[PDB]
């Protein structure tokens, strides 16, 4: 199962980026992915999600203008639109697959089958 | 919430067993998880849902708690499966991930 | 009764958008044949209905209508919410009579679509002007 | 869209199966009906299920779905079939109209599986309250 | 009226989700007896109530009822309460008569769940088209 992307470019500060990822094996309409940043150093954070259909899409608070997802189902990939790129957010991304979910929230979640990676950086 | 856990590294020899203790400043109704970064790739999953085993997993991998403390009980390190073993959580609103800890021998 | 995908080439502010349709079946209790935008939720997707008519001994005329819904929701900056926020509707009400041929027909239809496209028209709609 | 239903490995063993085609919606109301050719004007076990829209008064989609099937009775030196005994059932949803895909298909599924777990199968085949 | 902790398993969008209840507690005004996901909440947990009844004099036939409650929260709206927003209901109520035998019901709940299995019927629930 192959959950390859290719966005890797050196971008200057204030610029903008647009990456995306295949899928092969899953199904694409009927799951729904979602990135997540791992600091180039250790730790990890969650980007953004989307749903199945592609209209909810959830952010985090701390960032908010800075992140779009488009979803596109025809092709098995999904877009994420980067702009105002910040200082030193610039690290490797994965995507996820909401594989094993449970609970009342939506985001509450689980995350199996990560991606290879393709680091961002500044 | 502050998802801590304890020990920043750690070392066994490859006989003897050993836990990773984790700890939520506010409590969470069993929803945390357990990943398995290895040296130069990708995570992936070892323990859903604090208790249930995959069949991904192997059987040496077990995980227990309620409530607040959470952990991780492996039974039986079995040489080369080292990494750094992220704890993540799912209640509240942005999911966090844990900080790190090591696993050499 | 025939329905398809449609597409819609060349409309937007530029004209260079495109947009994709999907039929989602007639509702037998008014004859409102609806067509769809691709869409999970069932209350934040463009939808277009169409309805032909026929005449009873009331009014005695065909009566064709189509309507168009546009709702553009913003925004929830909590977290996670989504919500409707504005309407954009649309109406379009052709009152053809019985002996009528379909040039005059074609003729009215295109018409319309011609003098949408006028530069007055866009003047008046897009920018919210008064007539001049 | 409509088509031939057929039922796969249904019955109390499961050996049963069952096929339908669709007899048309009808006009009045929207009831779309489904029927298993049987020759009897009315011995045929049919199901009927209706989708209906938001109206002005309660605003959230209300899928309905009936199921009803009667049964024979025996020759009293008139043949005729009669029926007696109806066993109705019906299921009805009413999801909100923001709810995404997700949350809809998940309801539906469960209610589908919840079924085949035996403490809906006691309490159904033989009537003991859980 | 024996109760337990049923697991739901293979159902979901995909059907690789599985789900757990634990029982709690047989309603004695009104014979519900109900079974709940194991949440702290008592407000935001998926919820299954099951009630069979009894004849009397007025209605004179079983009424077997089936009560689902989902609802599913949104997370913070300028503060981190975790409060509630949408319902997604389902009611499912059989009505079998006196002198039915079990071949016949137990046909009619096998009928009932191959049913919701096919894909004319999630066509019309899953996507909301009228079929």
């Amino acid at each position: 199962v192959q959950l390859v992307e290719s966005g890797g470019d050196l971008v200057r500060p204030g610029g903008s980026l647009k990456l995306s990822c295949a899928a092969s094996g899953f199904t694409f309409s009927n799951y729904g992915m979602s990135w997540v940043r791992q600091t180039p150093d250790k730790r990890l954070e969650w980007v953004a999600t989307i749903t199945s259909g592609g209209s909810y899409t959830y952010h985090p608070d701390s960032l908010k203008g800075r992140i779009t997802i488009s979803r596109d189902n025809a092709k098995n990939t999904l877009y994420l639109q980067m702009s105002s790129l910040k200082s030193e957010d610039t690290a490797m991304f994965y995507c996820t697959r909401r594989g094993y979910y449970s609970g009342s929230t939506y985001v509450d979640y689980a995350m199996d089958y990560w991606g290879q990676g393709t680091s961002v950086t500044v | 919430i502050v998802i801590t856990q304890t020990p920043a590294i750690l070392s066994v020899s490859p006989g003897e067993r050993v836990s990773f203790s984790c700890r939520a400043s506010q409590g969470i109704g069993t929803s945390i998880h357990w990943y398995q970064q290895r040296t130069n790739g990708s995570p992936r999953l070892l323990i859903k849902y604090a208790s249930e085993s995959l069949s991904g997993t192997p059987a040496r991998f077990s995980g227990s708690g309620s409530g607040t403390d959470f952990t991780l009980s492996i039974n039986s390190v079995e040489s080369e499966d080292v990494g750094d073993y992220y704890c993540q959580q799912s209640y509240r609103w942005p999911p966090t991930f844990g900080a790190g800890t090591k696993l050499e021998l | 009764a025939k329905l398809e995908t449609v597409t819609l080439g060349n409309i937007g502010k530029d004209g260079k958008q495109t947009l994709v349709l999907n039929p989602r079946g007639v509702n037998p209790t008014n004859g409102v044949a609806s067509l769809s935008q691709a869409g999970a939720v069932p209350a934040l997707e463009k939808r277009v209905t169409v309805s032909v008519s026929q005449p009873s001994r009331n009014r005695k005329n065909y009566k064709v209508q189509v309507k168009i819904q546009n709702p553009t929701a913003c925004t929830a900056n909590g977290s996670c919410d989504p919500s409707v926020t504005r309407q954009a509707y649309a109406d379009v009400t052709f009152s053809f009579t019985q002996y009528s041929t379909d040039e005059e027909r074609a003729f009215v239809r295109t018409e319309l679509a011609a003098l949408l496209a006028s530069p007055l028209l866009i003047d008046a709609i897009d920018q919210l002007n008064p007539a001049y």
